[PDB]
């Protein structure tokens, strides 16, 4: 158990610390337009 | 960043920022002082203001101050090179000895250990002192308490602990005295030298030192139990030591908290205490508890206001105790030193599966023969000792010999009394409380059992005692 | 409203004080026969 | 093991949603001062940004006190506060059971999290007039004092109140512990489900208890929820009402709960602090004008439903501390005038060597006869007459003799059952040995027996007797009455096992 | 003393008079004004009949990704910053 | 105008001005007013400063131009001071002239850490024959004096302050001990009495008498305290030993609550605000006994209590009991059973105690300690004898006689040491009780007049050798017959 609870909790330290510096490409397009489409989805059922 | 003093009431500092607030807890560092001054922040009172208790006098601050955020708690330094170093509730030397040259810093507010961590595992400690490990046995490395008013022997009885303890003790130590005198304080570095524990030539020192003794002001004293704290937290965490951790009182904490906590703005509570006062308690005497990964065996002297247990004070504190020896003005004055009332002392461990039925019933049949002479002294104050009956003066005498053979001369109190140090295996207590209960002691005098060791000498003192008649 | 038990000694008052006066009569005169006792009886054992 | 976190990425919920939203104005002491949050509800769950909690408890024209649900070091004045809706509710069910949870059902055991389906309010009501129907059933406490002199019915209140360190916790454990008997057995109209649950104490002794109740392998019917005294003043002033929604669940289930607040003076205390941070107008001794609503509310759930509403119960054994036997202080007696009994423990007696240190002077219950099963209503009869005759004429006790046969008799009668009512710790008894052995005691045959023994009887009688007339037993228990066969076979036996002794 | 604070209020008390609702769109990075004006285009969606939206557009690469758009009080959170503690929250 | 440097009051009363700008003032920095007084700007507040008038603020106005002076508040010291009167700021009230110190000295300031102190070991001769024996003081103690009104604690206080007339005009130096007398809320009739009774035993050449009356405005009863303790940290430093005598603190501690609840700070218990720990101990814990690297000096400090009808467990009681080195209970029932002064033994603690007594004193004290211990025990007995307990009482009544004393005359050490070894060793036991004084006063007038050598030998050797005690037994035997 030991051993896996070690592993286990370095593996999720490592690939957050992996993706919080992954982030920084140039995918910022397609977030954008995700996000306007979730804006027509939330005005749309926000009322 | 960098904010202003906008205001100055006692010992507490309200502080405006202009860039991003600093989160409650920080230190601030107040820009021109001669000697560190350090903030802390406590609230958030809105409009990008905040309110901080200083950690050292505020003479000399001007509206308008610089202030510095230092970024984090409180830091102090940790490691095996605190050892037999005296340290400000900020972690600066006050030894005139030169920095603390140390690699980690450690935060003073940190979390408790959770569940899943706590250990629970308990078994007797022997401190060779008669009452104490007969009707009160302590845990080893488990949370323990001195109640008692003023002038009953709780630092003499600590100085034991330590003397015992610490010296037969392999793991490191921490002394922590929040609030107490100077003048001990520096008794007991003395004494400390001397003993070797703490050497100024090599680094084979055992035990760190705490102190926010009570000139300090109360911002200083409701935290130095967490820098001593933190020290301990760090040999039982990253070194996987085994720690004592002596705190002595841990009252003032709460009193220097109660001193601050009106100016902070706050309603005052049942008996002028703060309204905070169980939770401020719970999160510092929840950091001490023993757990999976070390061992802290914290003994603590609390004081208590008036010898009123009933105060909110203790009465809070006997929630978070396994062994509370409750110290007794009435019974120090009979002489007998320690004055542990030996009624309302307890323990967690004392169950006979944790004991065994031979400790665990000679305790409970001096604890009832205790109670039954307590009963009948209601009776001798009418009729006088000679119209009782003729079964009861047994147990009168009975009691009076055991009530006596329960003092001791400690080895600090060589210079009070002038008697010699005694310790006694706890096998011997036991035999010793047996054959007084059996009685086969009823034909010496009560003054042969009055402080002396193992019961072996008590035969001897009623020879002595006889010749001279 | 309730009482104790042993508490003529707690009050401290009158009969606190005259319960010890009593209580040590008897066992400092039983203590002072008991020593001529165990002198008597060493005493004796020189024998 | 990347294999196993996959799946626990999969298994989340990334949408977002439109959300209402105020921000903090203020900070400071565990209390947060939002500024909007123009449609909050009173008492409801907010959430800071940072991830704690909130229970927006102050309404104000302005802004909301919300008292946060943790260390406030993570909230700064400017932080956004997002309201979600729902007042407070917890998981319930049968998945609780064996498990340790904190004040918001968070399973803080470990050993994997709670799979419980349905959740439920900590605010609701008590049920009315009509759907509760008398005290009726007995709850064996397994305890010799409580179970015979002050019984404890099922759907009653019975505060345990006593000073520090008197065997108060040691009397819910042994409650607790006895249930297994009816727990592993068939019928389910006399299984109970106790729950305990932890105000103010300190992890390790949860520890320690939890250690215990698994030792005695009593865990498997047990919840045990815990605000120990390092969480913040609102999860300790919440759990008596997660508990006892966890046990409202079980009593409109047609089951029968059984619910400890250990203590209650502590809940008590968190409010106070909580109130009068808020600013709240302060009263006697600092409580506010609420902490009577604050506990009657609660006590006033522990009901015994009629067979309309399914039949179930939810006893209720509050644990209250006196200051040095002050009953009269605020909290004492605040929650002595909402229950049905009291089990005062006194320091006196546990010292003298009574333990269970109860004092039945003062002990009382309020259903009485009722809650008692025939057998032991017929022993506890003459046994609560001879003590309450033998209590007001011990003072004579230091004396005896130069005084009258007949009182003489009266203490030789109550020493010995002082004595029989002396029990162990965590070694409760079924209900037809507290009768055999406290038929033994209250018919004379013991009275030429010299007291210092008695409790060596006790034990030798019970293991002469569970082991050799097992039947004699289960005739008593299966109808709980004491018909002439068996009143003569149990004369038969007491008579001839004392001859051999 | 504090007459700017009473006119102040005012201005906020005649700006939701006349219906120009607060609102503001806090972004990964810089933005483009393009952008700006689907942004805007769809922000109006929100309003009820008749209210004139005020959009205070500011830059922050202090969160990851995505945006943060306030609106009276609705606030709607799509940064990937609260994505990945989120996620990390949910997993761990 | 200069809001920076000089700000004008806004609302004079009842003893506080808050102070519009000042807005370069330090907390706890004296500010003058125009009209010749001072004031201590102790709240820093975000619009006005709230100051505390040295004074009566009869010549105070709303409009009045206060400007700061630039530094904390802070006192004269110096040897310029000794034998004089002067006031809680340093201004003397004794119409002999001008101060002319040159030195000045802050009030707030910090105590001396743990490196400086160094462990008790000198005595401090009271000259009570109650406190020597029994209760010893050491240099560097602090030892309260609690008793309800009137029983004898100025008594305590005048003689300790006499008794050092023998060392002060002696040859050595290590021995001399400067007095300080802080007279808090006293009359002007009481400090006036108490120096005249000073000066008719010229003790007022080495000592100092602060005096911040009844009628001095609150804020110098608040400050006398510090100003004493600062006067006297000046020969603490400087290599000097010194003495303080606060009497009494609980008029102190009122005087902080005026002063508190004034400038509208909220109270705590009994009215007090919540600092009245942190009032006393940052006082006393100024009392050191610094080590030899550090000068040598020392400051024993006397505070004086007085509780409201024997209740101990008061606040302020209970507040100093926990700060202190120790105790002198004095009881008014003590008081009138004859026992005068009234210490009240088993009950007064010294928790130095031992170590500062001298050998000679110690060798009888210790025995003394236990025969008074069993007469206590069994002094319960005329409501009612054995041999022994019939020789313990008549012991014991002999000891309790011999411990009583006159007023303002206190003995030397050596001629204590005379009296006391008389008493427990046994050359008392057949005297009437009532004989006892008379025999100790005539005791007293032969040793003083024949064996000024014997006497001379105790006190230059310090202890009782063989020979002094063979000597010693000689001249009680051969009085004791010539009684
Ligand atoms: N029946 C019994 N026989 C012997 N000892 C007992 C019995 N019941 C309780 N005790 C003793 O009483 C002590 C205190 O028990 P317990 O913790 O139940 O009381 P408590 O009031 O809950 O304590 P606290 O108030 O500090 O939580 C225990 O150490 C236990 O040994
Ligand atoms: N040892 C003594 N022998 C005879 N009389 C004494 C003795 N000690 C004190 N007295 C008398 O007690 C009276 C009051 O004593 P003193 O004023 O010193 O005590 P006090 O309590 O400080 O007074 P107050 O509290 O009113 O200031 C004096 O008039 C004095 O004569
Ligand atoms: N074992 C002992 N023997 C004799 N006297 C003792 C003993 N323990 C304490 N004392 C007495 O108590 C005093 C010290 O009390 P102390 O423990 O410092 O008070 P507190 O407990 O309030 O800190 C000493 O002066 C001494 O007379
Ligand atoms: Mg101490
Ligand atoms: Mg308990
Ligand atoms: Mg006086």
């Amino acid at each position: 158990n030991m051993m896996r609870q070690k592993e286990q909790e370095h593996m999720i330290n490592w690939v957050e610390k992996r993706v919080v510096q992954s982030i920084s490409a140039q995918q910022e397009k397609e977030t954008i337009a995700k996000c306007i489409a979730d804006l027509k989805l939330l005005s749309k059922k926000a009322q | 960043t960098t904010g202003r003093i906008v205001a100055v009431i006692g010992a507490v500092v309200d502080v405006q920022f202009d860039e991003g607030l600093p989160p409650i807890l920080n230190a601030l560092e107040v820009q021109g002082r001669e000697t560190r001054l350090v903030l802390e922040v406590a609230q958030h009172l809105g409009e990008s203001t905040v309110r901080t208790i200083a950690m050292d006098g505020t003479e000399g601050l001007v509206r308008g101050q610089k202030v510095l955020d230092s970024g984090a708690p409180i830091r102090i330094p940790v490691g095996p090179e605190t050892l037999g170093r005296i340290m400000n509730v900020i972690g600066e030397p006050i030894d005139e000895r030169g920095p603390i040259k140390t690699k980690q810093f450690a935060a003073i507010h940190a979390e408790a250990p959770e569940f899943v961590e706590m250990s629970v595992e308990q078994e007797i400690l022997v401190t060779g002192i008669k009452v104490v490990d007969l009707l009160a046995p302590y845990a080893k490395g488990g949370k323990i308490g001195l109640f008692g008013g003023a002038g009953v022997g709780k630092t003499v009885l600590i100085m034991e602990l330590i003397n015992n303890v610490a010296k037969a003790h392999g793991g490191y130590s921490v002394f922590a005295g929040v609030g107490e005198r100077t003048r001990e304080g520096n008794d007991l570095y003395h004494e400390m030298i001397e003993s070797g524990v703490i050497n100024l030539k090599d680094a084979t020192s055992k035990v760190a030192l705490v102190y926010g003794q009570m000139n300090e002001p109360p911002g200083a004293r409701a935290r130095v139990a967490l820098t001593g704290l933190t020290v301990a937290e760090y040999f039982r965490d990253q070194e996987g030591q085994d720690v004592l951790l002596f705190i002595d009182n841990i009252f003032r904490f709460t009193q220097a908290g109660s001193e601050v906590s009106a100016l902070l703005g706050r309603i005052p509570s049942a008996v002028g205490y703060q309204p905070t006062l169980a939770t401020d308690m719970g999160t510092m005497q929840e950091r001490i508890t023993t757990t999976k990964k070390g061992s802290i065996t914290s003994v603590q002297a609390i004081y208590v206001p008036a010898d009123d247990l009933t105060d909110p004070a203790p009465a809070t504190t006997f929630a978070h105790l396994d062994a509370t020896t409750v110290l007794s003005r009435a019974i120090a004055e009979l002489g007998i030193y320690p004055a542990v009332d030996p009624l309302d002392s307890t323990s967690r461990i004392m169950d006979p599966n944790i004991v065994g039925s031979e400790h665990y019933d000679v305790a409970r049949g001096v604890q009832k023969i205790l109670q039954d002479y307590k009963s009948l002294q209601d009776i001798i104050a009418i009729l006088g000792m000679d119209e009782l009956s003729e079964e009861d003066k047994l147990t009168v005498s009975r009691a009076r010999k055991i009530q006596r053979f329960l003092s001791q001369p400690f080895q600090v109190a060589e210079v009070f009394t002038g008697h010699l140090g005694k310790l006694v295996p706890l096998k011997e207590t036991i035999k010793g409380f047996q054959q007084i209960l059996a009685g086969e002691y009823d034909h010496l005098p009560e003054q042969a059992f009055y402080m002396v060791g193992p019961i072996e000498e008590a035969v001897a003192k009623a020879d002595k005692l006889a010749e001279e008649h | 409203v309730r009482s104790s038990a042993g508490a003529v000694r707690d009050a401290g008052g009158a009969f606190g004080k005259r319960e010890q006066a009593e209580e040590e009569r008897y066992f400092r005169a039983r203590a002072k026969e008991q020593l001529a006792a165990l002198k008597k009886h060493h005493e004796n054992e020189i024998s | 093991v990347s294999s196993i976190l996959e799946e626990r990425i999969l298994g989340a919920d990334t949408s977002v949603d439109l959300e209402e939203t105020g921000r903090v104005l203020s900070i400071g002491d565990g209390i947060a001062r939002v500024h909007g949050l123009r449609n909050v509800q009173a008492e409801e769950m907010v959430e800071f940004s940072s991830g704690l909690k909130g229970m927006s408890l102050n309404l104000e024209p302005d802004n909301v006190g919300v008292v946060v649900f943790g260390n406030d070091k993570l909230i700064k004045e400017g932080d956004i506060v997002k309201r979600t809706g729902a007042i407070v509710d917890v998981p319930v069910g049968e998945e609780l059971l064996g498990r340790v949870v904190d004040a918001l059902g968070n399973a803080i055991d470990g050993k994997g999290p709670i799979g419980s389906k349905a959740r439920r309010r900590v605010g609701l009501k008590a049920p009315g007039i009509i759907p509760r129907i008398s005290v009726r059933e007995p709850m064996q406490t397994g305890i010799k004092a409580v179970d015979s002199l002050v019984p404890i019915g099922r759907g009653q209140r019975e505060l345990i109140i006593g000073d520090r360190q008197t065997g108060k916790t040691s009397i819910a454990i042994d409650t607790i512990i006895n249930q297994k008997r009816f727990n592993d057995g068939t019928d389910e109209k006399k299984k109970l489900y106790c729950i305990y649950v932890a105000i103010g104490q300190k992890r390790s002794t949860v520890a320690q208890l939890v250690k215990r109740l698994t030792d005695a392998d009593a865990m498997k019917y047990t919840i045990v929820v815990s605000a120990t005294a390092s969480d913040a003043a609102p999860l300790q002033y919440l759990a008596p009402y997660s508990g006892c929604s966890m046990g409202e669940y079980f009593r409109d289930n047609g089951k029968h709960a059984l619910i400890i607040y250990d203590d209650l003076s502590k809940q008590a205390v968190a409010y106070r602090q909580m109130s009068l941070l808020l600013r709240r107008p302060p009263g006697r001794e600092a409580y506010p004008g609420d902490v009577f609503y604050l506990h009657s509310r609660l006590l006033e759930r522990a009901a015994k439903m009629n067979d309309a509403f399914g039949g179930g119960s939810l006893t209720a054994l509050p644990v209250i501390e006196t200051q040095a036997g002050d009953v009269s202080a605020y909290i004492p007696t605040n929650v002595i005038s909402i229950t049905d009994g009291q089990i005062f423990l006194e320091t006196e007696l546990f010292y003298k060597g009574i333990r269970p240190a109860i004092n039945v002077g003062l002990s009382v219950s309020r259903v009485g006869s009722a809650a008692q099963t025939r057998a032991m209503k017929q022993v506890a009869g003459t046994m609560k007459l001879e003590l309450a005759q033998y209590r007001e004429v011990a003072a004579f006790a230091q004396f005896g003799s130069d005084l009258d046969a007949a009182t003489q008799q009266l203490l030789s009668r109550g020493v010995r059952l002082t004595e029989l009512l002396k029990q162990g710790q965590y070694s409760p008894m079924a209900i037809e040995e507290q009768v055999a052995v406290i038929y033994a005691g209250v018919r004379g045959y013991l009275d030429k027996l010299e007291p210092s023994k008695i409790t060596k009887f006790e034990n030798a009688f019970l293991s002469h007797v569970i082991s050799q007339h097992q039947a004699l037993l289960g005739k008593i228990r299966t109808d709980g009455k004491i018909s002439e066969e068996s009143d003569a076979k149990l004369k038969e036996i007491v008579t001839n096992f004392l001859a051999g002794f | 003393t504090n007459t700017p604070a009473v006119i102040s209020a005012f201005s906020t008390m005649m700006s939701v008079h006349r219906g120009e609702v607060p609102c503001t769109v806090t972004t990964a990075s810089a933005l483009d004004e393009a952008t700006l004006t689907e942004l805007k285009t769809v922000l109006k969606s929100f309003l009820s009949k008749g209210q004139v939206l005020k959009l205070e557009v500011k830059i922050d690469p202090s969160i990851m990704g995505g945006m943060i758009v306030r609106i009276g009080e609705k606030y709607v959170d799509m940064s990937a910053k609260t994505k990945i503690q989120k996620l990390s929250r949910a997993m761990r």
